[PDB]
């Protein structure tokens, strides 16, 4: 929390909350000019609660007065905190309006509205005048600056607490927040700005959920030495697919060539094995005999037969979901003494004490439905629940990537949160590629975190360098626009 | 870089 | 009606009609200079008949009176109306000469024909010496202006009434007639400009017909929300193709990816399911186990359950028309409880009954061909017949979308005109994509009428931003091109 | 007059007066449509008086109706004429506003005003809520379009009646007025384009007085035949200077060369002359002997005997005001036989009986203070007195140059008005450059209207193309960039 | 845009 | 030039 | 400029 970081920088390093309360309302100001140029023509509307969010509003009033065209405070609230009540005298002292009653129209006399109605301070839904003045504001079409957090999110969760400032710019103090990092608070932060505001470093560094950096994937992205062969970057087993789902096991498999996997190869129900290798005859794709067009437990043993001679194996795409293939997928990680990638079908048969008893490492990778369906919980009470995912990584010694807009990867000791991507990923056959991307960097040596982490970043980066509009995006695509990715990257 | 992360 | 609307501009609003015409001339006058640049060395001839076209014929060559090379009329007519009588006065008031005989070699010594012969008032056949100078024109290899209309198409329908002016410009008043949308008008026309000559705009904006444009595709195309997964954008189920047509399936999946919908099942003939995941293995395809290698009563129950998980079907591309399939199309669109989009050997095995009894909506996608066996009259009555087109829609509770070079779209009540395209569209394939289009703008929540004008003027876009020649263009390049479509009309 | 074109032009050539006021109102919306890019975003408030201008108002204002932002009509008359009534009645009839209360916050809700309070019609001082309302306007900082000429300016003399709008854009109709030409109303007018609303060419054309174009300048410079030889381009004298003066004989000189003329030769008191040569040695500048530094009549013989070999004399640059001068001036004009260019000193001591006695023609070049003197009359009723110039011609048998930042050129038949240059001519020694320039055309053979009419237009233009600022541009400079008008214009 | 339309 | 003329 | 002046 920052509110801990707050806290010790006060009262243990001794720096006075004033100085800490001025250093945020000047990046405010300088994050403004920074994204509106020259702000002396420009008249700015500064709405203030009660507390700390607010104080930091009266810093940014006060520094404007005298250098831009017009600045008023419509101070919303009843009581001030020490700080909020100090800088009000300063902005009062150097010749600054407040009124505290807000009208409708006030709107239309200014350009700039800067939000510091409620930061990190919030708590429960937000009602009666400061509902309607945030309604009025997002009905203005102005220019909205929000100071820490849009006024209405909840940061701890992303939440909107009944109504939310929608903003173009999120100032914010220290460290991103999880409201400004998960949705819908992600789309009402706009473009966010992270303030130094003098915390200690030490501090800073130490908060244990942050998002994933181009600096990170970069220093994480294993070694090509020259000297190499096939057998230095790893083997991947897929074990995908069924007589529904031909093309899924394909789609996989290259993504686990395209992050730079040395051999890869399926094993796929015959004659759907033949599919893959029509498309990329640099697969190796095996036939499996099945009774039905499924895996069943007769197949048990080949399959844990061609897992020997691999670093990881992915099963779970395409694979169907019917009682055979639960009775197989279940044995064969129970037996398998490998690193595991557990995807789509595998998840939805998943006997999650096979995961406990299992003494290699797995990495699950579902979708909120299919996270829903495997805690018994429902699609809304998983949707980015982070310490669900937590206490789910923990519990079974797992990895989790629990995908969505934002996606989050958790150990349960460290979680970590991707926010590259867009809306060409929402489309299926995303998934079993992402899927590759993680057998394919264990392969290679990564752990399985660090896997998950470069491949969530990779995946979502790769869609954004598509050429033409996302929504036309298809997993092929996607698997073209991977080395891109990479070489960007670097 | 000192001021502002994005 | 234009005519509808002149009358009450005059007899209501007051606009006396003498005005209108000065505006319809002049609005000539200005659209010759944007095309032509300075008229100033050019030589003119105006050729006007008895009616109000050949009146806006006089205002153009009174206004262009004194700054061009040279003016000439050929009057044709015997008697003038009021104000032609007017403007005829007026032009040789300020010095204009007329001749009424027109000599072959007359086209000799001018550079630009101003047709004003006849407008939407022509009614028959041209014959005599309207023949004869419209023949002459023709051959001329003269720049030719036709106002309002090309004289010789009838604005209603576009047909040629025995012979009609071939036009490099054509200056309309108001709004574009039909004759301007419709072959062979649209070819007469050439380039056509829709001036506004003073009419309120309430009554130019109440026309019940009209092109779509791509202003009207840009506001009606689906949101993306950052906060979404492939549920958010629908699925779509296809049932297509056979032993004979093994690749139509596979068009229609992709045509519904490339929109962005979410999730595209096929369900296609075993082994030819397979043909669809070995090109593009982003598509699910599910083997359907059939007698003979196409659909029958046998594959009702196992289509009716793989449509319960989906929000649209379509059906008919590569079916084969045959009496397995009409009776399997008919008996499962009479229980389907869904939208359907009907295509191909579906339109040809239907039974219209079928569509009066639905619930649910649907779209028709016929070719003439197709829609003139469906209503059991000849190819050349139904096409660009769109009353027929409008009738048959109102009558069987459907979206109609009639696929020609301009394509007609209507419920019976809203009928639109498409008019992107070219003709590497004249292709077989290139009808099994926009089946695709249609039924993935559906699944992502647009209306029938909403899809269907959203997809037929992206297909016909996509076609033209081909960067090769168009007789080159197959319906494989053209799926690659419907996103960069999406991104151009963003 | 335009009011006698717009006469004819309804009662003989029989174009209803409402045409006219159609085609006024059209070409003030074309104009602010190329001035403003697409009126849709803005508002537009119109003011309308209750003549004929307001009435063009009006057809703006209904013309805008239904295409931009907002339109309101402030109509500030009490009766309307016949066309004003005709159109306010189409304004509200098409669904526009109308309001007869002027409110100083009106301006705040609209981008643009349309000025079409009063055109040609207006008849002494605005005062009353006309004033109050031209005052609020032009202190608003919105952007003003007048109709025809902005309101309170007189269009037969360009002064202001007490109060006027101060306008971005004027569309006039058929011709610029005088008002539009000479200063204040200049000034006022901003950018002027002269619309064509359909009157006659002939009538056009057949207005006496005009401004001069790059085309009639073209047309009018004098060939330049291959073979050639310094006498083909004439000679120049020029007799100037004095003991007080030494350098305007030098700038008029080098004015006759850089113009083209074949030898140019200065009589300048001894030593005088030789000042000339050390700055350009390709003049030849004659000693003249004199008692005391200023020519007398001790020298008519000498100038006499100069001026036989010679095309065109100009006299009167630096040459003194005093009795010895005022007599040598006049005794020598009395007797050359030769064109003469009268400027500056011989200007203020000329006897104007000689020049009515005199058979040869001359060009006088006074600057307003000058005027004054040489007829008796303050600056201020001498100045953009045209009627006086042109009197003063005719009585006097010459052409006469009052020079001013309009400058008018006149015979006493044919009055042309020169709107080049700049304040860089505002500057001692630029019109010793312009006596050069007149006596250097005459020379090479152009009538000295002609010479006069070439000579202001490039000597403006040269003053245009002064690289620096124009108020550091000196007469030297100016000579230098004269060579540069020319081939410009060509 | 105010005259013409394509 | 049909128009306007400045 | 809100920061620094030269
Ligand atoms: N080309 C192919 O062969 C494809 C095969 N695929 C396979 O299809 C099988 C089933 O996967 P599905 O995910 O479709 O269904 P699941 O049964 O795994 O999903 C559980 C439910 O969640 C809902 N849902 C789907 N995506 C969601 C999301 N992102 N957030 C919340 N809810 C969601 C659906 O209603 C679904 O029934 C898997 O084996 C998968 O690998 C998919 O990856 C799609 C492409
Ligand atoms: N690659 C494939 O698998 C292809 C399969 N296709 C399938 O072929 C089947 C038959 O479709 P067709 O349209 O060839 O024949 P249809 O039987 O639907 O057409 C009726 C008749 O109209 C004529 N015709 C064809 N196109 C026409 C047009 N644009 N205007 C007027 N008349 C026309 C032909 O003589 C045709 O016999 C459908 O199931 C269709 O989906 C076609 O779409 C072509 C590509
Ligand atoms: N470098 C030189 O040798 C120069 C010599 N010059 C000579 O100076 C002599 C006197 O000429 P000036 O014009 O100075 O004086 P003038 O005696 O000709 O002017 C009459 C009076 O009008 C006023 N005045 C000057 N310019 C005016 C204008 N543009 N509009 C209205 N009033 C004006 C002055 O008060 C001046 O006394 C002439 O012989 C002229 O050629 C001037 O051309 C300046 C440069
Ligand atoms: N540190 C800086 O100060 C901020 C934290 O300051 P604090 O004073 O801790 O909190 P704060 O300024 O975020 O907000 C607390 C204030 O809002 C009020 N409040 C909270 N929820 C409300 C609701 N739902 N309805 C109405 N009023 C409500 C509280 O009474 C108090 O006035 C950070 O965001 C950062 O800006
Ligand atoms: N409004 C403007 O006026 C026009 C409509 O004016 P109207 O006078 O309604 O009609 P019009 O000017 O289009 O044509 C009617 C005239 O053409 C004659 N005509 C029609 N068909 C003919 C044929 N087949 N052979 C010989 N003559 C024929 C009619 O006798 C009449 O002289 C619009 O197009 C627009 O330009
Ligand atoms: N032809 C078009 O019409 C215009 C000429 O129209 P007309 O009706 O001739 O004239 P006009 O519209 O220029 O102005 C005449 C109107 O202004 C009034 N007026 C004139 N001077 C006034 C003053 N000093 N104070 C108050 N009211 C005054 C007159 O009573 C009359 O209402 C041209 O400028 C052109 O726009
Ligand atoms: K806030
Ligand atoms: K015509
Ligand atoms: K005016």
């Amino acid at each position: 929390h920052m509110k801990e970081i707050d806290e010790l920088t006060i009262k243990e390093y001794g720096v006075d909350s004033r100085i800490l309360m001025e250093r945020a309302g000047i990046s405010v100001v300088l994050a403004m000019e920074e994204e509106l140029g020259n702000l002396s023509d420009y008249r700015f509307l500064v709405l203030c609660g009660g507390g700390n969010n607010g104080g930091d509003g009266f810093v940014v009033a006060r520094n404007l007065l005298g250098v831009v065209k017009d600045v008023l405070v419509v101070f919303l609230g009843k009581k001030k905190t020490p700080d909020c009540e100090y800088n009000y005298g300063l902005y009062k002292k150097f010749g600054g309006k407040v009124v505290e009653q807000f009208e409708p129209s006030i709107l239309n006399e200014f350009d700039v509205v800067v939000d510091a109605i409620f930061g990190t301070g919030l708590r429960g839904e937000i009602t009666g005048e400061y509902a309607e003045i945030i309604n009025l504001v997002n009905k203005s079409g102005k220019v909205v600056v929000s100071v820490d957090v849009p006024s209405g999110i909840d940061s701890n969760t992303g939440k909107v607490l009944r109504t939310a400032v929608k903003a173009d710019l999120t100032v914010t103090f220290g460290v991103p927040k999880i409201g400004h990092i998960l949705f819908p608070g992600r789309d009402l932060t706009g473009k966010l700005k992270v303030a130094n505001i003098g915390h200690p470093v030490h501090l800073i560094n130490s908060i244990n959920r942050y998002v994933i950096t181009r600096e990170m994937v970069r220093s994480l992205l294993p070694e090509r030495p020259r000297d190499s062969h096939k057998g230095t970057y790893g083997k991947v087993l897929i074990i995908a697919g069924s007589r529904l789902y031909s093309g899924a096991p394909v789609l996989s498999g290259m993504g686990s060539l395209k992050v730079g996997t040395g051999l890869v190869k399926l094993a796929v129900p015959f004659p759907q094995n033949l599919i893959a290798t029509s498309r990329f005859p640099e697969l190796i794709s095996v036939p499996i005999d099945t009774e039905k067009g499924f895996f069943s437990l007769q197949n048990l043993q080949e399959c844990l037969e061609l897992s020997k001679d691999v670093d990881v194996v992915a099963i779970g795409p395409g694979l169907g979901n019917n009682e055979h293939v639960r009775e197989f997928v279940n044995e064969f990680l129970k037996t398998l003494e490998k690193p595991a990638v557990i995807d789509a079908d595998a998840i939805n048969v998943l006997d999650t004490s096979v995961l406990k008893e299992r003494k290699s490492p797995a990495v699950l990778t579902p979708h909120p439905g299919e996270m829903a369906r495997l805690v018994k919980k429902t699609v809304g009470d998983v949707k980015y629940n982070y310490e669900l995912a937590e206490e789910f990584a923990k519990e079974n010694d797992c990895v989790l990537v629990l995908k969505s807009a934002t996606t989050i990867v958790t150990d349960g000791e460290k979680t970590l949160f991707n926010i590259t991507g867009n809306t060409g990923l929402s489309k299926g056959g995303s998934g079993d590629v992402l899927t590759g991307m993680i057998a394919g960097f264990i392969a290679q040596g990564l752990s399985p975190l660090e896997a998950s982490t470069v491949s969530v970043y990779l995946h979502g980066f790769a869609a954004e360098l598509f050429e033409q509009d996302e929504r036309g995006l298809t997993a092929s695509e996607l698997l073209r626009l991977i080395p891109e990715a990479i070489r960007r990257l670097k | 870089a000192w001021l502002f992360e994005a």
